[PDB]
RNA sequence: AAACUUUCAGCAACGGAUCUCUUGGCUCUCGCAUCGAUGAAGAACGCAGCGAAAUGCGAUACGUAAUGUGAAUUG
RNA sequence: GCGAAACCACAGCCUGGGGGGCCAGGCAAAAUCAGC
RNA sequence: UUGAGAAGCUCAGACGAGUAGGCAGGCGUGGAGGUUUGUGACGAAGCCUUGGGCGUGAGCCUGGGUCGAACAGCCUCUAGUGCAGAUCUUGGUGGAAGUAGC
RNA sequence: UUUCAAUGGCCCGUCUAACACGGACCAAGGAGUCUAGCAUCUAUGCGAGUGUUUGGGUGAUGAAAACCCAUCCGCGAAGGUGGGAACGCCCUUGUGGCGUGCACCAUCGAAAGAGCAUAGCUGUUGGGACCCGAAAGAUGGUGAACCAUCUAGUAGCUGGUUCCUGCCGAAGUUUCCGGAUAGCAGAAACUCAGAUCAGUUUUAUGAGUAUGUAAAAUGAGAGUU
RNA sequence: AGCUAAAUAUUGGCGAGAGACCGAUAGCGAACAAGUAGAGUGAUCGAAAGAUGAAAAGAACUUUGAAAAGAGAGUUAAAUAGUACGUGAAAUUGCUGAAAGGGAAGCAUUGGAAAUCAGUCUUACCUGGGUGAGAUCAGUAGUCUCUCGAGACUAUGCA
């Protein structure tokens, strides 16, 4: 129920990501970095603060 | 090969499993075992229900508690008529040889469960199916 | 499969909760697969594809025909086995019942009360549509009906020249049971869509190839969900030959067996992370005099001009050498 | 890290200065005959991974903030926790108004915006 | 040096690409069966208030009668 | 006064050496017309 | 010490022409579904530029002028999808020249 | 950016050193596409099975969609001995011993189904078949040769065939009979960490300084289809 | 010797609904006057050509000129929309400005001269005391939504 709803919005497709060119960045009001990483995404990772 | 060829997101998980145990361990088990999931579908064949019962319980007839692991499908023979209280470890099981296992027998696992059951891989048979289609 | 939330609070038209539950139907515990859905989905929504082609009666001239063209016998559908369909709406339909899956799709549900959403049976009778605007706002779906209606803008392109002009997004799914009113009073909310249980589309579950369509439930249609997909050991009933798939992992979570007590009691010393930089300079042992007292531990004792003689050498040349040196 | 580029010049096709209907985007050339694809010395140089700048400091401007094209008021937002490694480039349909409220919340997030000064005259 | 030629830039010309549209085409689908010696299809000529690669019409001629709508036509 | 068209890689000095262009030389001033 | 997009991160060595050919990753164009609480009469697309920026490159982002109604990024699907050349097709315009010539 | 200085810089494509052939310039058009069949590889679904779409049922919200499915039908349908994957017990820690030995291969006996469907890639044939060009003939007419139509007549062939980067990268000679086999370059599977090799040099045996044969040096992981 | 519905076919005829089609060299030859103009004695062949503006408000009036037009003007938000009319690319032509040019330019590399452009550099930062403000403070009183307390508040003090 995590690597599930990582391996679906990770890596196919998530409304929020944001194509950079260096990065990639996530648009969640409730990202702690911005960026769309695997240990940053509010989504998979299921205890957030 | 390195990755495998398949999409299966319930795929890359067994990998991402298993290539950490093939090297946090000094099993050659997990070194074999992640060198088939590689392997495309002509490459990992289907094996019986009958050969798999034949394979273990044969000569001595030693069956105790070995967990026999292919990776590939455990599919079914029908001229079989009875069968043995077995234990497998598959990726997929044919449901008619999942409801000839438990009617009379034991577990049917993915590999998930094997590596909580046999994290090092002691006390299996690691089976392969035929390759040979004798002309194909 | 491995565990999930057994009851479902089931709602009421007003919107507080009701003492009666449902038991969680067995299609949630299906496989979530973004790959054979985007496999499906798309040979699913080229079934409906109006054919197109040139007239029958050299393409570098002007005036000319274009080359090779195009024909009506053109393959526009595609065949895909029923047991890959039945699998598609088995994986996205659960995918419906993750309050995470539905944010990345692009809902606005951030508010709604739980998931999956069961309204009671009653909402099947709503006959006027200010009687599903008022359900849409006590239960707080009514963002994403807002979602679509600020959001029609006009086609981009040719689209507009051909029938089609604003595109739009897709608010909730309403899955009934019989239709009482509830197709009719919905039908005109802008995003809502609404189908029966038993005809459940792709085309609707995960449009665009991307799954967790926002699916709100009717009481009546949820428990039609154990006789439309069955179980994963026992025949759905509404189908003829249906078992629901089983996954090859048997816990959908990978990186959590990794860390148990099963791997980590066995699992060898383990080395670091990233490891440091060592030798990042060829430092030189005959210029360096600090590099070369590191590898040599006898620089410390050498004395290389030691005085091995003293005014007393001796002259040592043989008459005989001396004779053969000078002859000739 | 002081950024680098180990071309300033770019590329430019063959006789793409003497022909008008010969763009001057790069496109190799495919003849054997060619003076240019046996790359004989005097004509004109190749794209090729050589040239390939640093990989930590590539994307970036001069200044070392690499771009990022935000085109609307909650684009900037992002950018919070990274105004010292991005530049907030605002994309060229954005009106005019939308603009200046940009630039306004951009400042104070402390990010660079590149062109805030475009149609927006101080008084 | 000026002129002339070449090059750059600005302006004026030429020219009609690009972009945007679209009472047109093309394709698929659905319903229907209806020309003529009681003079058909087609042709010629005419007819408008002012009409000129067009339309409608037949000397009752850019049409009458009958019904319906209801106060226009237009340069 | 009216007014084309063929044609048009870019072109236009000579000597020698491997041709208009290469190498080494002779040299080299605009802008044009008539014989040739 | 946080550097878990395990499709990520990190350390170390060797190597670098390339024809027929083989393999891989990407760039761009017209339409389709999904997405950006997407951009737009305070000026969208286009176009021009002795302006700036990125990428090895195909390309992209942008300032100024012009202009006047639509348009784009991301994930997929789709093809009538990329031009220097074919004594290439159509259109437009040059040198020969105010020469030949009436 | 314009220009100056120094140094370099034979015009592009097609051909087969130069050539020739194409090129006045600019714009827009413009060339391996669709379909059937076969085969390989990969992906997925099910699995001794597999395939809904000829049809039927259903579908009030594009009802040509989705969904369900009867009766046929198509394709398919248990021997020892040596190795050898792996795994136990070891005690010479290991080494080695010891037991069970999958696939695949040898050996002697006479063999426990792997397929079906869909999609993608490349290839191959068949259709207009990458584009364009190559006298023909027929049928029916017009006028005393011409006009449409089949025709999108005909290449062994002539020209052209449209984005970037990276990686590997030949032969250009045979051997038989334009087809082969081998070779060179490649992809997977599966062998062995050994004396398995080596456009190589030694020493020894012979052979009439050269000749070939075997087990030392030197390097390098080799081998099978 | 004979008849007969329905299931079936339908690039035509009278209508209809559509479309992952083309978007003015495309899609029918024909979006416009189209089998029209035009070519051939004839059978037959057979094109080019769409867009001012929201509204024509389509430029009154004065003047030069035989005319065509031109200039002052004037309408428009726009004449940088004037029927040679939406945007207006390239070739190509003329003028103006700056350069260069001794029987070849073209381009590549390194720099001079002229022109010109950008860079956040604008300012910001950080550290004590005093004065005032209050709130997440009160040895404080109340409301609501959630779950004892967590937020939103309304008072009152601002210790």
């Amino acid at each position: 129920q995590d690597e599930v709803i990582w391996q679906v919005v990770g890596h196919e497709f998530c409304s929020y990501r944001i194509k950079g060119e260096a990065q990639n960045f996530c648009r969640n009001e409730y990202n702690v970095t911005g960026l769309c990483n695997r240990q940053s995404c509010p989504l998979a990772n299921s205890r957030y603060a | 090969r390195s990755k495998p060829a398949s999409e299966n997101v319930y795929l890359k998980l067994l990998v991402k499993l298993y290539r950490f145990l093939a090297r946090r361990t000094d099993s050659r088990f997990n070194k074999a075992i992640l060198k088939r999931l590689f392997q495309s579908k002509t490459n990992r064949p289907p094996i019986s229900i009958s050969k798999i019962a034949a394979l273990t319980s044969r000569k001595s007839a030693s069956s105790q508690n070995k967990t026999t692991v292919v990776v590939g499908t455990v599919t079914d023979d029908e001229r079989m008529l009875t069968v043995p209280k077995l234990s497998i470890a598959a990726l997929r099981f044919t449901k008619s040889a999942r409801a000839r296992i438990l009617k009379a027998g034991g577990e049917v696992l993915t590999l998930d469960q094997l590596a909580l059951r046999a994290p090092t891989g002691s006390n299996t048979v690691l089976v392969r199916g035929k390759k040979h289609a004798r002309e194909a | 499969m491995a565990a999930a939330r057994p009851t479902v609070s089931i709602y009421n038209k007003d919107g507080s909760v009701s003492s009666e539950t449902l038991a969680l139907p067995f299609v949630f515990k299906a496989p979530i697969r973004p790959d054979l859905v985007r496999s499906v989905h798309t040979a699913v929504a080229k079934n409906k594809r109006q054919p197109y082609a040139v007239s029958e009666k050299g393409n570098m001239c002007r005036s000319g025909r274009m080359f090779a063209p195009t024909k009506t016998w053109r393959k526009w559908h595609v065949k895909v086995n029923q047991n890959e369909k039945r699998y598609a709406i088995a994986s996205a339909v659960a995918a419906s019942g993750v309050p995470s899956l539905l944010l990345a799709r692009g809902h606005r549900i951030e508010e709604i009360p739980e998931v999956p959403l069961v309204v009671d049976d009653a909402v099947q009778s709503f006959q006027k549509t200010k009687e599903a605007v008022a359900l849409l706002k006590e239960i707080k779906a009514y963002r994403d009906v807002i979602k679509v209606a600020n959001s029609r803008k006009l086609r981009a392109g040719k689209g507009k020249l051909r029938n089609r002009r604003h595109v739009q997004r897709r608010g909730p799914l309403v899955v009934f049971n019989e239709d009482t009113g509830i197709v009719k009073a919905f039908r005109n909310i802008p995003g809502v869509e609404i189908v029966n249980v038993r005809r459940l589309n792709l085309l609707q579950l995960a449009p665009g190839g991307h799954l967790g369509r926002f699916v709100i439930w009717t009481k009546s249609a949820f428990g039609l969900l154990d006789s439309v997909f069955g179980s994963t050991t026992e025949v759905a009933q509404l189908k003829k030959n249906y078992f629901l798939p089983e996954n090859i992992i048997s816990n959908a979570d990978v990186t959590r067996l990794i860390n148990s007590d099963e791997i980590q009691s066995i699992v060898k010393a383990a080395g670091p992370s990233r490891v440091k930089r060592a030798h990042v300079q060829k430092k030189n042992p005959l210029k360096n005099k600090a590099v070369l007292s590191r590898l040599n531990p006898y620089a410390k004792a050498y004395k290389a001009n030691v005085k091995i003689n003293s005014e007393k050498t001796p002259k040592a040349a043989g008459e005989k050498f001396l004779s053969v040196l000078h002859e000739n | 890290v002081n950024i680098i580029k180990k071309r300033t010049k770019p590329f430019k096709r063959h006789q793409s200065d003497r022909f008008k209907r010969v763009g001057e985007s790069w496109r190799k050339p495919r003849g054997i005959d060619s003076c240019v694809r046996r790359r004989f010395r005097g004509t004109i140089s190749m794209p090729k991974i050589g040239y390939g700048n640093n990989k930590k400091t590539r994307y970036c401007m001069p200044n070392g903030l690499k771009a990022f094209l935000v085109r609307n008021v909650s684009d900037v937002e992002l950018l919070l926790m990274h105004n010292k490694t991005y530049a907030a480039e605002i994309a060229g349909n954005v009106s005019a108004r939308k603009r200046v409220e940009i630039v306004e919340k951009a400042r104070a997030l402390g990010v660079k915006v590149t062109n805030a000064g475009a149609k927006v005259r101080s008084q």
